[PDB]
DNA sequence: TGCGAAATTCCATGACA
DNA sequence: ATTGTCATGGAATTTCGCA
DNA sequence: TGCGAAATTCCATGACA
DNA sequence: ATTGTCATGGAATTTCGCA
């Protein structure tokens, strides 16, 4: 308002305004001689609609804005102004990038038992072999060690026939997937429930939450490329020996094959360890679990230098799963209502359903 | 002389014709000589093809280094002797017409099959997995411990602490004896 | 052979098996008696087919194909005949990921002047507006100026259409691209000489080395999308305003908008910056060419730990283009001809063609 | 009093009808003041709506301050008066039946044009580009540069280094007196 | 009690829709 | 109302063979 | 000749098929 | 026989206003 900028002009001090500096009237607007040349001081009552001109020319950032405004203008404090409409700004929020990297991965314990946990998830589609289209892939979280389903689909049903299969040699506690349509129906809820296993569900479009089984997805592919080198692309007979072969091949890392970690001691595969030959059984299973208890685990790595962890309260975006052509990237801000782990947050949507969901698929909502 | 290991020795057999379940007549009996593991495979015959077939799906878990069965032509065929020695396996045969861990084990899956196909004699195709996770969480006497116990080295999911009857009951020995009219 | 291991047996030294080791015949093989447990020894004719069979069972690397054999065998310098088949074994070679960073980006002078270098390339399709479907970007190399044009097609044709109306305001020296089909056509090449114009293409499937223009693409999405939010993907009659909204605006490094750079003075669009009202046009030429040639140019970052920089003769190889399912991701090896700069090279493909290739494309052949 | 600038003034004005090229009779005229910079645009008619179209395409590389035109029907129309002040530009007019940068340039271009279409009245459109680029390489003796120069501050990289004749030869004349009949 | 060379371990890199 | 993983192959580091 | 706060510059992050 | 780029918004660093 006048109110302001009428104390400026006869040479009064207002708070902001240094003192300093001439300020004058002319061609109806108070004006001020500063460094870079002659601005006028808008009424405080003018500056939003301002800011808001110059940001909606591109939809520009902070001083992207701000070189546009001090162009023609002057008054204190501009980029606060700047910074209060760019939060406020619906289609910058939901359209720009994050600048800000996840906070640093957690490295969950290893499953303390085989049949504890059960990783599974689907490969395909693959080009038909026998017709089928699928591999259904099972990694048991202790050992490593996986199990191979050609299928036809990626359903429940296919889904239910591979595992009556593999449940005929022991019952998992928990079999953990991702939100695929085969896991998440109510008639594989039931076939669980059937038999005292639990079903665990990574948080959405969130691959790394079962990274065992999707990097074991990786070697089936790259044994099967190798062995499909120079014919045609015939897979289904393969599953089989690549199944075998690759549970028995070295970790590095870990000294151990999978099959050993399962059972103890080779089959009659080529270059079994025969280091347990005079051992009892007895004596193989006591050795078996204290080589089971001792092995590598691998530390959280360190955040990167602009990293953001999740506080209760605070306004954050969730990543669109599958954004239609020009349009925003992010969902409209909502609230972290718990934070389970750092890597991991309930959010209250804005409907506003309740959602659990990766860091990874979050940003921190700008400019508060 | 070495101890014995699971992997060592697995014994094979077929039970049936049973009737039919899905299309399917028989059982494929692998029983892990050490530690009484059992793992059955319904077939449509008692062949070397079906046997070949339900053992290349044993086979891409555990390769055992001795397979044990009686003379059956499925068994003694040149077509089975083949896919054993490309395998590395040797085959062991007990002499034609000819008591232990494994024979009793043999028992227990005739005698619970018998007990469960009574009043429906079609569905046993469906129970396979269950008799095996029953034969294998089973508690052995002369042994402190259970199939899964040895082959795994851990408890199980899934312990059977019911020791079942495993008897055919009243209403059941009626049931068999009308099941035959 | 049975030469060097009689020797061994009858108490005698050879080089490479140490002399404190008990060596002796049992079942009809030399054996030894190492701390891990007694291994066979095989005879040196015998050792390349071993290490070949350990390998085949899983494709393996060094180590993991090393506990293989190691739990039979021991022999002097087991890891060289390792290294020596890992290098030999095709499918592995043309399969398996690269271990290596490339070295760090270059980041070239900007073009001196106006005029001197377009880039170009399609963005699309996009949801179909007025019949159109693609947009044609012109980048102005060093002004960032940008021009945009609306095509049914990527097009030699469209493109030809749309230059010709950009020319009319004056010819560039080189226009630079992508190798889409529209730019690589001989219509194009004809169309260019007819003007005195010189092509100049990207090393194929690298975008990097055209980034101005790809990086444009992303702002004039990310402005459409704003613009677009909660209406219908209407782009045609927004592209004059995105264009126009583009070439004015401030890049906070530069300090200028892309419309300062080619006029040095702004036109009148809102908030034009008035500061050489004063000048002369001659004085205000003078200024921009001064502004011109002191803009902020980028440092080369420093290399990542485990980068490598081509060497004139090293074998390396090219990333399949658009690998089918289950086929390798790597071409066969190929010779280094020439190393144009640290991150480009000509190779000699084994056909042989000579193709000049980013070393984004490239991995080194490992195990030499 | 400030120094002239480009885009303080356009002047433009329409030239036609021609002989039909493309489906083209007329030239939208748009000069730059300061610069002298022409730019051409083909139309269907002289109408408000081609200039609108036309000056759109034009006005989103860079906005005039003041449009300069004659009292022609399509600049003096309502609608071309609600275009301009959309967009902050303000509108000129010389008064109705009434020599400097600006017309000399309109010269060259109407001269320039009829040299041009001489044995080819119906390729016009596809030469304004190279129209264009003439106009803006040629020489000014009043000033020491040409238009590209004046509106980059940098020589071009088509230099008309040949100041052309731009007169009508003995038998381009005898063309143009045939073309009539 | 220390050398040269081999063996083992480290770990950045990329890839699983 | 949950969570990245691990084969890979040069380089770094350790251990071995011998004195 | 040094303080608190504002302004400017730095720069990791992600994204352009 | 060629080559990454730059808007973005917190944080780091500098400059400003005043004494
Ligand atoms: C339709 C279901 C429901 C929901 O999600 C989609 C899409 N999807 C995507 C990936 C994927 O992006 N893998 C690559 C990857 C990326 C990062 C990482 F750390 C590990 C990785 F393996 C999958 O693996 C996958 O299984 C699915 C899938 O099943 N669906
Ligand atoms: C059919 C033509 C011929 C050959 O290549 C294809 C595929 N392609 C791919 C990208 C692309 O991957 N952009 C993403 C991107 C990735 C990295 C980076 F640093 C910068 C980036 F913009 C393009 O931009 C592009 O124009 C094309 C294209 O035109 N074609
Ligand atoms: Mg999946
Ligand atoms: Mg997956
Ligand atoms: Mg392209
Ligand atoms: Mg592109
Ligand atoms: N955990
Ligand atoms: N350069
Ligand atoms: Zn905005
Ligand atoms: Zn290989």
């Amino acid at each position: 308002l006048d109110a302001e900028l009428d104390q400026l002009l006869q040479g009064h001090y207002i708070k902001g305004y240094p003192k300093q500096y001439t300020y004058f009237l002319e061609d109806g607007k108070v004006k001020v001689s500063r460094p870079e040349g002659v601005k006028i001081i808008p009424p405080q009552s003018d500056r939003q609609k301002i800011v808001l001109q110059a940001h909606n020319l591109a939809h520009t950032g902070r001083e992207a804005t701000l070189l546009k405004i001090a162009n023609l203008y002057w008054w204190p404090n501009m980029r606060k102004d700047v910074v209060k409409q760019l939060g406020r700004c619906q289609q910058c929020l939901i359209t720009n990038a994050s600048n800000k990297a996840s906070g640093p991965i957690l490295r969950p314990d290893r499953p303390q038992k085989p049949f504890d946990k059960f990783f599974i998830d689907y490969i395909g589609p693959l080009p038909p072999s026998q017709g089928y289209l699928y591999v259904l892939v099972v990694v048991d979280g202790m050992t490593g060690f996986t199990w191979l389903y050609p299928t036809k689909a990626p359903s429940t049903s296919a889904t239910v026939k591979s595992l009556n299969v593999l449940t005929s040699i022991a019952i998992p506690k928990v079999i953990h997937s991702d939100q695929g349509a085969a896991f998440t129906s109510s008639t594989f809820a039931e076939w669980a429930k059937e038999r005292g296993i639990h079903l665990e569900f990574s948080t959405p479009y969130h691959p790394q939450s079962h990274g065992k089984v999707e990097r074991k997805n990786s070697d089936i592919k790259r044994l099967l490329t190798k062995l499909l080198v120079g014919r045609p692309t015939k897979w289904y007979d393969l599953l089989p020996v690549v199944q075998l072969a690759l549970n028995n091949t070295y970790s590095p890392v870990l000294k151990y094959t999978p099959h050993q970690l399962l059972f103890g001691i080779d089959s009659n595969t080529p270059f079994a360890n025969q280091d347990t030959l005079d051992l009892t059984r007895e004596e193989e299973l006591s050795l078996l679990q204290e080589i089971r208890t001792s092995l590598y685990h691998p530390s959280t790595p360190p955040a990167s230098s602009r990293s953001w962890s999740p506080v209760v309260g605070q306004l954050v975006q969730e990543r669109v799963a599958r954004p239609a052509s020009l349009r925003p990237r992010w969902h409209k801000p909502s609230t972290v209502l718990k934070v389970l782990n750092p890597r991991t947050v309930v959010i209250l949507d804005h409907l506003g359903n309740n959602r659990t969901v990766s860091i990874d698929n979050l940003k921190p909502t700008s400019h508060q | 002389d070495r101890p014995q290991k699971p992997f060592d020795k697995f014994f094979i057999d077929y039970i049936g014709p049973l009737p039919p379940s899905q299309g399917y007549l028989y059982v494929l009996v692998v029983v892990d000589g050490m530690t009484g593991f059992t793992w059955l495979y319904p077939t449509k015959a008692p062949s070397t093809s079906a046997t070949v077939k339900s053992l290349n799906v044993l086979t891409s878990i555990a390769i055992p280094k001795v397979i044990h069965s009686d003379q059956g032509a499925a068994f003694t065929s040149s077509t089975f002797a083949e896919w054993a020695k490309e395998r590395g396996i040797h085959l062991e045969f007990s002499t034609p017409y000819h008591h232990g861990k494994v024979e009793r084990k043999n028992s227990d899956i005739k005698r619970l099959l018998t007990k469960l196909l009574v009043g429906r004699p079609t569905k046993w195709y469906d129970l396979l997995p269950v008799v095996q996770l029953a034969l294998n969480n089973t508690y052995s006497p002369v042994l402190k411990y259970t199939p899964h116990q040895l082959l795994f080295g851990i408890d199980s999911n899934t312990p059977f602490a019911n020791q079942d009857t495993l008897d055919l009951t009243r209403e059941e020995e009626l049931s068999l004896l009308q099941e035959i009219r």
